[PDB]
């Protein structure tokens, strides 16, 4: 156990914002509908939704035909980030969690800090994925409930799914719905291999929206993260010679 | 020169500098100030990301520029 926990610690170490990003990248050129959004800053569980919320209203603004009034990407061209607005239709909303900050000001410090500490502690990868395409809401956690129990947190997304619905309504009636992927822990006997299971999991999504994929997983822990470190190394393969901080072409 | 450099906790500090610093020049008067190590530093003008062999008038980089800083945050 010792042993496994090593070894599963060894099998798929912690993720940065670095990879992460070079990872959307390169997800983006696979599957263009993606927008990599970037990781540095990522949201948070205290602006998640306004995040959305902004990015959506920029696309709206950009499909008129009008100037965008939210921010400006940092490693993106303004006419590059227009054109990514207009083709995207997956928002790979990366979360950066921690319990002891409360705040989203506090969030940010504590996200600081352990930057230039340059520790994992008890920070983590969530991910949202906003499928404008399927209008749906998937939200991610290796660790289940790691914020909050996943009842409650489809509850807090069932309403802020319905003033999606507001914000940017479909062509008919369709109301946005959501989906809370994990219904175990799926990151077993790991305390760091959150940010890659994010990104396999997203890949998993990218590939069939409807994936079973973590139903589908081998009950050994050690295996999932044998599994996942193959995932990884392919991941640093493929992105081994892109470039560094710098968006993808639309 | 008068230029911001803006943090991601939306924080601008203000350096002094001459465009014939190096890249490696603005990371250690930032270093200095807040106290990062220049290999732990990435800056980031115009979104493009600016070389430690360079200077800042190879890229053009004028007063009352604005100047991103990335971290490289764990998780």
């Amino acid at each position: 156990d010792m042993a496994r926990r090593q070894t599963i610690e060894a099998l798929v170490p912690a993720w940065d914002s670095d990879i992460i990003f070079k990872c959307l990248c390169y997800f983006h050129t696979l599957y263009p509908g993606l927008i990599p959004l970037e990781t540095f800053p990522p949201a948070t569980i205290f602006n998640f939704k306004q995040k959305i919320i902004s990015i959506l209203e920029d696309k709206k603004a950009v499909l008129r035909g009008e100037p965008i009034k939210g921010p400006l990407p940092i490693c993106c061209s303004k006419e590059n980030y227009r054109r990514h607005l207009q083709r995207t239709t997956l928002l790979p909303v990366f979360m950066w969690y921690h319990p002891t900050p409360k705040t989203l000001s506090d969030t940010m410090q504590t996200m600081k800090q352990l930057a230039i500490k340059g520790s994992v502690g008890a920070s983590h990868w969530l991910l949202v994925i906003v499928d404008i395409q399927a209008r749906r809401l998937v939200y991610f956690d290796s660790l289940y409930n790691y914020v909050m129990p996943p009842e409650n947190m489809k509850k807090e997304l069932q309403s802020f799914a319905q003033q999606l619905d507001q914000v940017y309504p479909a062509y008919d009636s369709k109301k946005f719905s959501v989906k809370i992927a994990a219904k175990e822990v799926i990151q077993r006997g790991s305390g760091s291999s959150c940010g890659a299971w994010c990104c396999q999991f997203l890949h998993w999504y990218l590939k069939d929206p409807l994936t079973d994929a973590l139903n589908d997983l081998p009950v050994d822990s050690v295996e999932r993260h044998e599994n996942l470190a193959s995932f990884v190394q392919a991941c640093e393969a493929a992105v081994q010679d892109l470039p560094e901080l710098s968006w993808p072409e639309a | 020169m008068q230029i911001f450099v803006k943090t991601l906790t939306g924080k601008t500090i203000t350096l002094e500098v001459e465009p014939s610093d190096t890249i490696e020049n603005v990371k250690a008067k930032i270093q200095d100030k807040e106290g990062i190590p220049p290999d732990q530093q990435r800056l980031i003008f115009a979104g493009k990301q600016l070389e430690d062999g360079r200077t800042l008038s190879d890229y053009n980089i004028q007063k009352e520029s604005t100047l991103h800083l990335v971290l490289r945050l764990r998780g």
